[PDB]
RNA sequence: UGGCACCUCGAUGUCGGCUCAUCGCAUCCUGGGGCUGUAGUCAGUCCCAAGGGUUGGGCUGUUCGCCCAUUAAAGCGGUACGCGAGCUGGGUUCAGAACGUCGUGAGACAGUUCGGUCCCUAUCCGUCGCGGGCGCAGGAAAUUUGAGAGGAGCUGUCCUUAGUACGAGAGGACCGGGAUGGACGCACCGCUGGUGUACCAGUUGUUCUGCCAAGGGCAUCGCUGGGUAGCUAUGUGCGGACGGGAUAAGUGCUGAAAGCAUCUAAGCAUGAAGCCCCCCUCAAGAUGAGAUUUCCCAUUCCGCAAGGAAGUAAGAUCCCUGAAAGAUGAUCAGGUUGAUAGGUCUGAGGUGGAAGUGUGGCGACACAUGGAGCUGACAGAUACUAAUCGAUCGAGGACUUAAC
């Protein structure tokens, strides 16, 4: 990685933002604005996946909602999240989830690892 | 018209005010030096030549430190000229740094687009393949040189041959930071060539 | 990224429960529909005693995609299947209750039936 | 990027391990100027395990090093010898433990051949 | 496709212009004085950098 | 559709489709207008206009045509009914077989049907790229002007003006602002993804490293889950914007010839997506070989001169380390007062918790040591290795006139 660039983008990286791994269960508190007014929409799901390094870096969460799957992905130091609560810590074993995608139900429960 | 050289250093991203995420690219212009002031009574046309990039003085010959002395100052391994500019503003000599250019501005940015080497008609012109199957033996072919009746190819019937390389510009970028403190500019968006590669950053010729 | 032939689940009780993609609306040679994109389909599987019945040519907004969408904010929405809503011209749903989570785009189309009905707009 | 020498992955790997530990043994092979330019990174890399010295660094170096008698009066394996020769004599040196030397063309293909030695 | 002419002698010889060898790029030795290729080691002698 | 039989029977391969286009205008859309039995919205017809654009399917070998769904529009023709040494080979007209029908018959069509070998290493011109040589009145290093050439040129919907003008209502503007798309093009890899055969991990069979443990080989990279650089689109940024000049059809002003009238004869305007520019790229071999800045300096030989030869200057090359470049040349970054590549060290990103040991369990295995170990291309540092010594090329500047 070039040095210039971290230097760059440090001041943008966010430092309030808790440790957290694929596998773990977060609540994200996303700051929802429809214009004037803006309400804090909360999306509980799975991380599974986190990728890149820096400013750039971006992780994916995924929950079932009323029967469908839903993944959303954000960048990791976003000014849009409010908060990020780590519900529960999840025993995986790869860095990439994706096989939850195939799975619901029973199958795609992951195991907890009391921190 | 403002101008500038630079080093094209990559790309990154940054978040605006509104939470908005742009992407931009750094370019990184040690200030440039004014070498040079052509004018119309002795050249023919008014320019400003800028110097960019201190090259060591084992690299510079001695018609190059001969005409740098004038304007006092190291050996420039970029040399460039920049046309439209407020002659009477420009002394030789002068440094031009990138503050001259302020967050929100539109530029121009120009550049050599990164080499491909020997490319065909598909990827180099963008054609359309023939079948894969269906007993096709016609897959990234150029297509019919044309009609019989000329005897001949048209000029312009598009053919592989070496891709990129090219003077590029792209136009109406908006500059998202100044760092003077670092001389980094960050430009939304992308800009033609690797990285390390010379870019040319102007006021846009269409405001 | 919906085009013709695809097949989409339907997120509403309007009698259809899988349409076919006819046509992509909205511009000459335009491949692509994605979230908030109204298309022409046709009925390939119904509910027996729907409003809506087999074989026949409808138009649908697509309400959800495993493509999904990226945001200004720099984030983005998928889901694990495409689904889309039968409307009218006027933009309300020919059903009247609709199923499953729908993207925030639909509010920025003016679909605002579809988006108050939907059990969650994403 | 790194050199293909018209070989498949697979035999590709076979060569670099026969000339890796061809060269610790002899300390001093002839080979063409491409192969010597490539082996350079590759030995170097296994005189790096040899100088860390702990097992887990010799299994590594295990796994790529041919199992070849180095010295028969001692019956010492080539891994042996990299770990007590090799690593011994560049204990205080930070890179660097090769050198290639250029021959002239070889007759019957025209090959540029080359010395690669042991600093 | 087959040529549709025979190529002249003179055609033949401007397109061998260009068909020719490089005097190798040679340098004394400066041990022994035997010529070697530039960067290589010598092959008579086995010098190289003033060393054999 | 024909008429003729002038070229081709020591061979000018066919219909349809695919790839690639190019031209005409008798204009399908977009632009500008006259007339209207043009209220408005729409239209009809004629004129100017070829800049750009001009869809995806069902049926059929099909062209065509009908149909489905869109679009601003789904234009008409020429180019050997453009394009088979560029592709396909479904139709049709080789050999097989069959139906109907005709024939005494072999067989045949006034009809069908199933199956049936598409050869060629590009010499020349042409076309797209890349070099070497010389030239350009000294020898070099850079920066450039632009004669000239290429590229681009498309358009929808919505909001506002305004439910205003218009109309009895129904409906519903011009012009002028503003937003946002489709198709197309350029660039780029930060983001979303793809690839990633010298990255990480899991795992099957068998064989090997004497055995255990730990590993290597082979099985498509054995298979499977990820993935760095690079290359990428479906990803991202941007573009066709503002306008000038001269015009087309048209509209005119002043104005006679011809006391009036008249856009025209003199004279003066206006007026198109079109023309010339503006915007992008190439461009001095532009032999008309241009311009500016800087550097080198008048050497040594011979010959009566003309001129020739030899060392060099500035500078460059050979050779060497390479990649941001690349088929090879070339280009670019470097060659020891050098960070050019490798290695080494420190990182990033990637994988996902190494081996050894200990503990828990009868055991498979789990846990701790420990975000561990490993890590191709990415970043920074560091002369440890290789860029040695050398060789080669490269000016001394013609004559005439004019002004100094
Ligand atoms: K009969
Ligand atoms: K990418
Ligand atoms: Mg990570
Ligand atoms: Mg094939
Ligand atoms: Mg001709
Ligand atoms: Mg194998
Ligand atoms: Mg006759
Ligand atoms: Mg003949
Ligand atoms: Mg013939
Ligand atoms: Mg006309
Ligand atoms: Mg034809
Ligand atoms: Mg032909
Ligand atoms: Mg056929
Ligand atoms: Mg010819
Ligand atoms: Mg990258
Ligand atoms: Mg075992
Ligand atoms: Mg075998
Ligand atoms: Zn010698």
């Amino acid at each position: 990685m070039q040095k210039l660039i971290e230097d760059i983008t440090k001041e943008q990286l966010r430092t309030d933002l808790p440790a957290f791994r694929p596998g773990d269960t977060l609540r994200v508190h996303v700051k929802v604005v429809e214009g004037n007014r803006e309400r804090i929409q909360i999306f509980e799901g799975v991380v599974i996946k986190r990728r890149g390094g820096g400013i750039s870096e971006t992780f994916t969460v995924r929950k079932i909602s009323y029967g469908v799957g839903v993944e959303r992905t954000f960048p990791v130091h976003t000014p849009k999240i409010a908060k990020i609560e780590v519900v529960r810590y999840g025993k995986v074993r790869r860095a990439k989830l994706y096989y939850l995608r195939e799975l619901r139900g029973k199958a795609a429960r992951i195991k907890e690892i009391r921190r | 018209t403002k101008g500038i050289l630079g080093r094209k250093i990559g790309m990154t991203q940054v978040f605006a005010e509104n939470g908005d995420l742009i992407p931009v690219t750094v370019i990184e212009a040690a200030p440039n030096v004014v070498l040079q002031k052509k004018t119309a009574e002795n050249d023919g046309y008014e320019a400003i030549q800028l110097g960019f990039d201190d090259k060591r003085e084992k690299l510079s010959n001695k018609p190059e430190k001969g005409h740098v002395a004038k304007a006092e100052t190291a050996p420039k391994r970029f040399v460039k000229e920049l046309r439209g500019v407020e002659m009477d503003a420009y002394e030789v000599g002068q440094e031009v740094k990138v503050e001259i250019f302020s967050a929100g501005e539109i530029v121009d940015v120009t550049g050599v687009s990164k080499g491909k080497g020997f490319q065909g008609a598909i990827k180099r012109h963008g054609q359309s393949r023939g079948p894969m199957s269906h007993g096709s033996r016609y897959h990234r072919r150029p297509g019919s040189m044309g009609p019989v009746d000329p005897n001949r190819v048209f000029k312009g019937k598009l053919l592989p041959g070496r891709m990129g390389g090219e003077q590029i510009t792209v136009q109406n970028l908006e500059i998202v930071k100044v760092d003077a403190e670092r001389n980094l500019l960050l430009i939304k968006g992308n800009v033609p060539g690797a990285k390390k590669s010379l870019i040319t950053v102007k006021s846009a010729v269409k405001s | 990224m919906i085009q013709q032939e695809t097949r989409l689940k339907v997120a509403d009780n309007s009698g259809a429960r899988e349409v076919l993609t006819i046509k992509v609306l909205g511009g000459s040679g335009r491949k692509t529909a994605n979230i908030g994109d109204v298309i022409v389909c046709t009925v390939k599987q119904a509910t027996p005693g729907g409003v809506v019945k087999k074989g026949e040519v409808v138009k649908a907004v697509i309400v959800r995609t495993k493509s999904g969408a990226r945001r200004s904010d720099g984030s983005y929405i998928s889901f694990d299947e495409n689904a889309c809503v039968i409307i009218r011209d006027d933009k309300s749903p020919r059903g009247t209750r609709i199923f499953g989570p729908v993207a925030r785009e639909l509010r920025e189309n003016n679909f605002m039936k579809i988006v108050s009905l939907a059990p969650e707009v994403i | 990027s790194y050199r293909k020498l018209g070989r498949t992955s697979a035999q590709r790997k076979a060569m670099l391990r026969d000339l890796t530990t061809d060269l610790i043994i002899n300390e001093r092979i002839e080979t063409t100027e491409t192969r010597a330019k490539e082996l350079r990174s590759v030995v170097e890399k296994m005189i790096t395990l040899g100088k860390r010295g702990d097992l887990h660094a010799r299994r590594q170096a295990a796994a790529y090093i041919r199992n070849e008698v180095a010295n028969e009066e001692n019956n010492q394996d080539a891994l042996q010898k990299l770990f007590s020769d090799i690593a011994t004599r560049y204990e205080e040196r930070q890179g660097g433990y090769t050198r290639i030397m250029k021959l002239g063309p070889r007759r019957g293909d025209g090959a540029p051949m080359a010395i690669i030695e042991l600093v | 496709a087959v040529p549709f002419r025979r190529t002249s002698k003179m055609k033949k010889r401007l397109r061998r212009t260009h068909f020719k060898l490089n005097v190798p790029g040679m340098t004394e030795c400066p041990s022994c004085g035997e010529m070697k290729l530039s960067h290589r080691v010598c092959k008579a002698c086995g010098s190289y950098n003033g060393k054999d």
